[PDB]
DNA sequence: TCGCCCCCCTTCGGTGCTTTGCACCGAAGGGGGGC
């Protein structure tokens, strides 16, 4: 059936015309699949024959469906899509089973031939011209245009989703206590009605859809748990992901490792503790998807750990609105974080991970804040509220961060949880100079065109140092100057630089960095006992700074 | 009534900004609000063939415990034609900042009585999200002058003038300034007598269709220098670097007779006595910083910029300027919510207060340089926003070399 | 030999700074998953 719903008017972009692209050759098994779909499609009014008056064409092909025996007709509308107007996509995200509530009665339905049940704007149909080849040599193919949404057109998903929403709107407003999760053409229908009354509403819903041209074949009508939905399995009390099969390989290509990492990210939504840092490192600096990449020892260990986790069966539970959401985060090392979201203990709604490296220089407290922000956003999306946090950072540590740090920062309601390793500041800078400690006037400079530079210091106790540097930058030399003072100084030291840059980095208390040189300084700062760091303007003859600026000349 | 033709600026297209996630209660409010607006014809449901979008969310003021829909048309406004080019926009009375009490009124609803150019409506599209993406987003566009669109006060200008003429004629010494959806209403009446005239104005409005500011007490905050009895080398290295920076703002500031004091590679905690020429140089620089800068004048044709530094203890300093180092106003915002403990809330409130001061003083909001990570700001700021307008902002990571404004 | 959506990890390139590299950030490459 073709929905009698109104067509959505659609345009080409201005000045643009339609596609004129030739059909490529196809197998005879695929030609026959298309002929049967097509001759049938013409009989249902899905397509119509066209003639030479229509100058456009676009290639067509066919893949198999997971309905193992059926075929999916696809058109390579890449060219038409470029010239088709932009759309505002109404699919804003993906529903998650952790956001579902426990329902007494559940049904999953899928609309048959969804796209082909929605008509296409009549003025636009001529641009969908295609041809079925039929073994190529003997005849010029038979030509058609679409009268309904094609699979492969940029606008078809949103127009279908919009049309489905309109069709469902009357039923939703008449049945506010029936949850309908509407994903493309797949309908999850939950209710707290008794099965008999529930199945009455289903029939009603299915009859309503049929009036609007949307069939609901029995083969796709799930009545009993476990329900297969969005790649999960819904039981009455719990849900699981459909099985995740990790690649097994003696020799790994770049593309294999990319596939493996993607699987593990997908698994991390319910399998706690997944890590992909070391496997993902292997993709750095590679140059082809087929380049063999040997697994490092750290990647093998990480893979082994992840396999042990994937071997243990897991399940998430459903959302209880009358209870608090609780998010708990653990630190895993090397900028990796994992979290669990629960309401009752040891009954996870879902898990996840945060491992992005934001910035060249950062610290654990910042990255914890980022994890918090990721979880908060995810929680708004799934449950419409943020959770209570349990974090492995002392209240004292946080208070020390957001008072000495110059940017506004914050975490919502959170509770300390002693789960080592704890998040902490790895050093602190004295806000007052330190009596008795040596004073270092540091400076470094490089010749902008030459690559050469000097780093050095002079000291109140009388010490003196210059270091030649090759292939550097202006900013590096300053960092080297700081590098030296920390290196040649006792556990207590006072330092004076004229690089707003270096002050900026170090004063942010980083504990990791993409720069090997900044990492060294971090190393040295952690070993120290007290450090006061101070700045002065360059080239204004200040005592100490001028002595060193001279010396580095 | 007949619509006013409206265009985007030449060579620009409409806004294409994604909807961000919303809490349950904000989605509920918006569904309720947009449903009612739909019935009343103020908005129409649209589909995805309209390629434009503008984020929508909802605020709720503590002293008005109902929700207020807020469409962030900042992008659409930047792309909308100017009505200064087309001679429809509003002027700023210089007397508003002279008043002892200024009350802010939300008159957004007056716009909903005027239809919008039907060729322009598509640019006003917005999308209500769905909890756990249960459904696709639901899209509307405006049929009437939208709240938050800069063309609304311009098109409704003549209407607003006629509504207010009797009140402004009956109260010559009250000053009313329209900024977007708001009326800024100032007088010199005793507080309780001010609030009664506000209630009167509210009544005159309802026969067609906040809390009190005090520009009296918006003191400027200067650059001060520490006073002590003993001075170390570090005290004077910090005094010199500070004054050197300040010599980009003020005129004839001198560092030569204080830097001399430091000559030599000296210990930071070494107590160095002031000379009499350093005391002269210091007390002199002190006074230049005391009374304000000669030669700084507002230019209405240029944008305002606001910088903010976190200073701790719930304190926040700020500068408003249009040209670097030519500050039109320096200040210090202090919170009192109660706990002491939410930086993002304090910064969000500091931003509304600073922007509120620019409207009262100059008639428009500044572009903010915010000392916060973009993602930290975006995780939380809507929870604390209470204004019907939103200022332009950008995000800056600025280590303090000097604690210049403290 | 297709489309649209969310996610993560890597890479690339435009922007603006009282710079001469550097940090930031959005976009696009790869991958996972959905229909
Ligand atoms: N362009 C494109 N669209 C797809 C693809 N898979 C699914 N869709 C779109 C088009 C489908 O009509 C719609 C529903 O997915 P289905 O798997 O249920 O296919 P359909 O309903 O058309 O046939 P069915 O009777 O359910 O087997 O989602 C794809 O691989 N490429
Ligand atoms: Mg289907």
């Amino acid at each position: 059936p073709i929905s009698p719903i109104e067509t959505v008017p659609v345009k080409l972009k201005p000045g643009m015309d339609g596609p004129k692209v030739k059909q490529w050759p196809l197998t005879e098994e695929k030609i026959k699949a298309l002929v049967e779909i097509c001759t049938e499609m013409e009989k249902e009014g899905k397509i119509s024959k066209i003639g030479p008056e229509n100058p456009y064409n676009t290639p067509v092909f066919a893949i198999k469906k997971k309905d193992s025996t059926k075929w999916r007709k696809l058109v390579d509308f890449r060219e038409l899509n470029k010239r088709t107007q932009d759309f505002w996509e109404v699919q804003l995200g993906i529903p998650h089973p952790a956001g579902l509530k426990q329902k007494k009665s559940v049904t999953v339905l899928d609309v048959g031939d969804a796209f082909y049940s929605v008509p296409l704007d009549k003025d636009f149909r001529k641009y969908t011209a295609f041809t079925i080849p039929s073994i190529n040599n003997e005849t010029p193919g038979i030509r058609y245009q679409y009268n309904v949404l094609p699979m492969g057109w940029k606008g078809s998903p949103a127009i279908f989703q919009s049309s489905m929403t309109k069709i469902l709107e009357p039923f939703r407003k008449q049945n506010p206590d029936i949850v309908i999760y509407q994903y493309m053409d797949d309908l999850y229908v939950g209710s707290d009605l008794e099965i008999g009354q529930h199945r009455t509403k289903i029939e009603e819903l299915r009859q309503h859809l049929l009036r609007w041209g949307f069939t609901t074949p029995d083969k796709k009508h799930q009545k009993e748990p476990p329900f297969l939905w969005m790649g999960y399995e819904l039981h009455p009390d719990k849900w699981t992901v459909q099985p995740i099969v990790l690649p097994e390989k003696d020799s790994w290509t770049v593309n294999d490792i990319q596939k493996l990492v993607g699987k593990l990210n997908w698994a991390s939504q319910i399998y706690a503790g997944i890590k992909v840092r070391q496997l993902s490192k292997l993709l750095r600096g590679t140059k082809a998807l087929t380049e063999v990449v040997p697994l490092t020892e750290e990647a093998e260990l990480e893979l082994a750990e992840n396999r042990e986790i994937l071997k243990e069966p897991v399940h998430g539970v459903y959302y209880d609105p009358s209870k608090d959401l609780i998010a708990e985060i653990q630190k895993q090392g090397q900028g990796q974080w994992t979290y669990q979201i629960y309401q009752e203990p040891f009954k996870n709604l879902k898990t996840g991970k945060y491992a992005r490296m934001k910035g060249a220089h950062t610290n654990d407290v910042k990255q914890l804040t980022e994890a918090v922000q990721k979880i908060a956003t995810e929680s708004i999306v799934i449950w419409g509220k943020t959770p209570k946090f349990k974090l492995p950072i002392q209240k004292e540590t946080w208070e020390a961060w957001w008072t000495e740090y110059w940017q506004a920062t914050w975490i919502p309601e959170w509770e300390f949880v002693n789960t080592p390793p704890l998040v902490k500041l790895w050093y602190q800078l004295e806000k007052e100079p330190i009596i008795g400690a040596e004073t270092f006037y540091v400076d470094g400079a490089a010749n902008r065109e030459t690559k050469l530079g000097k780093a050095g210091y002079v000291t109140d106790r009388g010490r003196q140092k210059v270091v030649p540097l090759t292939d550097t930058t202006n900013q590096k030399t300053e960092l080297q100057a700081i590098h030296l003072a920390l290196q040649d100084s006792g556990l207590e030291v006072n330092i004076v630089t004229d690089s707003q840059y270096a002050l900026g980095i170090i004063q942010a208390q980083p504990d990791k960095s993409e720069s090997e040189l900044v990492s060294q300084i971090i190393e040295q700062l952690i070993k120290k006992e007290k450090v006061y760091l101070a700045w002065v303007p360059a080239h204004k003859g200040i005592g100490g700074n001028e002595q060193v600026d001279k010396l580095v000349s | 009534i007949e619509t006013v033709p409206v265009k985007l600026k030449p060579g620009m297209d409409g806004p294409k900004v994604k909807q961000w996630p919303l809490t349950e209660e904000k989605i509920k409010a918006l569904v309720e609000i947009c449903t009612e607006m739909e019935k009343e014809g103020k908005i129409s449901k649209i589909g995805p063939e309209n390629p434009y979008n503008t984020p929508v969310f909802a605020i709720k003021k503590k002293d008005s415990t109902k929700w207020r829909k807020l469409v962030d048309f900042r992008e659409l406004n930047k792309r909308t034609q100017d009505f200064w080019e087309v001679q429809l926009g509003i002027p700023h009375p210089a007397g508003l900042k002279q008043k002892k009490s200024v009350t802010v009124l939300d008159v957004g609803d007056a716009y909903f009585s005027v239809p919008l150019d039907k060729d322009f409506r598509k640019y006003t599209a917005f999308t209500i999200p769905s909890i756990n993406n249960e459904t696709p987003g639901i899209r509307y566009q405006y049929n009437v002058l939208p709240q938050g669109w800069k063309g609304s006060p311009a098109i409704f200008q003549s209407s607003m003038t006629k509504i207010l003429e009797p009140f402004r004629k009956q109260n010559p010494d009250i000053v009313i300034y329209q900024y977007m959806d708001d009326l800024y209403v100032g007088s010199d009446l005793e507080i309780g007598q001010h609030r009664t005239k506000i209630e009167e104005l509210r009544q005159h409005l309802l026969r067609w269709g906040g809390y009190e500011l005090h520009p009296d007490k918006w003191t400027v905050q200067p650059i001060v220098l520490p006073e002590k009895d003993s001075w170390t080398v570090n005290d004077i290295q910090k005094l010199v670097g500070k004054l050197n920076w300040a010599s980009q703002i003020y005129a004839g500031i001198k560092v030569r007779q204080l830097s001399k004091l430091l000559r030599g590679t000296k210990a930071l905690t070494e107590v160095v006595p002031l000379t009499e020429e350093a005391e002269l140089e210091l007390a002199e620089n002190r006074e230049i910083l005391k009374e304000p800068v000669h030669g700084v004048y507002y230019d209405p044709s240029k944008d305002l910029i606001a910088e903010i530094q976190k200073q701790g203890q719930g304190q926040w300093t700020y500068q408003i300027y249009q040209e670097p180092f030519k500050n039109l106003k320096t200040g210090k915002y202090a919170r009192m919510k109660g706990a002491h403990t939410n930086d993002v809330k304090q910064l969000t409130e500091a931003v509304q207060k600073i922007a509120t001061e620019s409207i009262v003083i100059w008639g428009k909001t500044p572009k903010f340089k915010l000392p916060i990570q973009k993602e930290t700001w975006e995780a939380w700021w809507t929870e604390y926003w209470q204004a019907t307008w939103i200022p332009e902002w950008e995000f800056v990571n600025t280590p303090p070399l000097v604690k210049l404004w403290y």
